């Protein structure tokens, strides 16, 4: 997964 | 005091003492609340922050039983598979409800009452994070809807945002952050993500370099991907 | 795969993906799945692990809410103090629910089956536990009570721990721990507290000394609350 | 509070 806000 | 007023304080406990599916109730009730007027910068952020915390948990343990699952079933160990599987069911069931909770709200209420680029584009990013959080773990056609669903507010929430919102700007920086994560982990395009978070980044950088902690973490997590993305 | 072995299982699926309210629910099934036998020493500890995991989590919240209630009344905000108590509330009727399954449970399945110093201990310390956690909130008649169920529990479980088992015994240095604990924060007698932890922290060194990263973790808590309490 | 287990 990656990063996310 | 107001009672809209108390459901916002009692969503600030419900925040410290971290019980994120009333901190929703709270701030799901101020939304139906008032109808003519649109939640303050503090009540639109609580009302995600307890919906994130929320569709995060399961998230989370979606992930940990998910791997386990592909663990087990590579080790050809079936009895297990099916288990993990049927357990995996009854959080995917939960990650449905409540992206259904906060998408309907979303269109119900929340986007109606945007009376501004900053609202607009934070509701739609937000719809496109839960179409999102669907086509995770979705796969047939379903995966295929909740992706176009996805892809629709994203852009729409792009055209608002890269007209009306500074590029320094958090809500227009985490929609970069989202919308090239989308690209590189639903839609498997490493090169349409990278294009994309390396452009929202750098003219970030440009106004910050010509003419807030939200946002240089966001960019921080912006850059992060791209290195990450670069293996 | 026999039905007590897939419920194991799933609780094990449940404690990773951290749902601890199903993990209780399935190892609640194996307890009251065998009747004349007892669980295993991972049944018996996954079942615990999972109330302490639900219980802990309404315990801080509890406390969170609790300390703000005191910052609040004490600023004479009165208006967010009726709210504090609102939700705190609630919180403790989540505490009495919980305390009250597993409670039930103790006295129902899990005591009858200790076949072995062991489990009594085990069992019988849970059962103090429990009723701490309810005195912890309770204040009138019900904390009283809480009190004296708290002390016949662990006095019953010290004497058999004392006598069946070894000073280096993790049930055995917990039950001490956690009896020293009621002591200095519940009967508010730090001299009866320090020399009951202080007294079974030297008999494990001294049992060490002549004649288990389990029972080094739990040494190291009775030395750090005998140090905390020296202040 | 104090350390429990
Ligand atoms: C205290 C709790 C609340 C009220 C929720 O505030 C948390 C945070 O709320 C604001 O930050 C938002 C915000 C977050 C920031 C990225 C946090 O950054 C830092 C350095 O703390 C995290 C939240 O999820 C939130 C509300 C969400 C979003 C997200 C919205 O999706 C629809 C995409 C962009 C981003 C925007 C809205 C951020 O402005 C503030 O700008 C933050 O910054 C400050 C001053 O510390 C504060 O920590
Ligand atoms: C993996 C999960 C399960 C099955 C729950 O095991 C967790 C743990 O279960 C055992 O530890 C118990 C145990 C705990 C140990 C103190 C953990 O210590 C370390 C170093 O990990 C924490 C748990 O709450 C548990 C089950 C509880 C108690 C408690 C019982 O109250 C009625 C008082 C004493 C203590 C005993 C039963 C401990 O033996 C083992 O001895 C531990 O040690 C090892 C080898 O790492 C393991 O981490």
């Amino acid at each position: 997964q990656s990063y996310t806000v | 005091p107001t009672a809209r007023e108390e459901n916002v304080y009692m969503a600030k406990l419900a925040e410290q003492a971290e019980r994120y599916e009333e901190m929703v109730e709270f701030m799901e009730k101020v939304s139906n609340s008032l109808g003519s007027e649109e939640l303050t910068v503090e009540e639109r952020n609580l009302l995600s922050v307890a919906y994130k915390n929320v569709i995060g948990a399961r998230r989370a343990s979606w992930r940990i039983i998910s791997s386990i699952e592909q663990k087990e079933e590579s080790r050809g160990n079936e009895e297990h598979v099916n288990s993990i599987r049927e357990y995996r069911s009854k959080i995917e069931n939960e990650l449905s409800k409540i992206c259904d909770g906060i998408l309907k709200l979303l269109d119900a209420k929340l986007i109606p009452s945007a009376a501004s680029g900053d609202s607009k584009v934070f509701y739609l990013k937000m719809k496109g994070d839960y179409h999102r959080y669907l086509a995770e773990f979705k796969t047939g056609a379903e995966r295929k809807e909740a992706a176009e669903s996805t892809l629709t507010a994203y852009k729409a929430a792009q055209d608002i945002a890269t007209t009306e919102l500074a590029p320094t700007h958090p809500i227009r920086l985490g929609l970069a952050l989202n919308f090239s994560v989308f690209y590189y982990e639903i839609l498997n395009s490493p090169d349409r993500a990278c294009n994309l978070a390396k452009q929202a980044f750098d003219e970030a950088i440009a106004e910050l370099d010509t003419l807030y902690k939200d946002s240089t973490l966001i960019m921080q997590l912006l850059r992060d991907n791209l290195t990450l993305w670069t293996s």
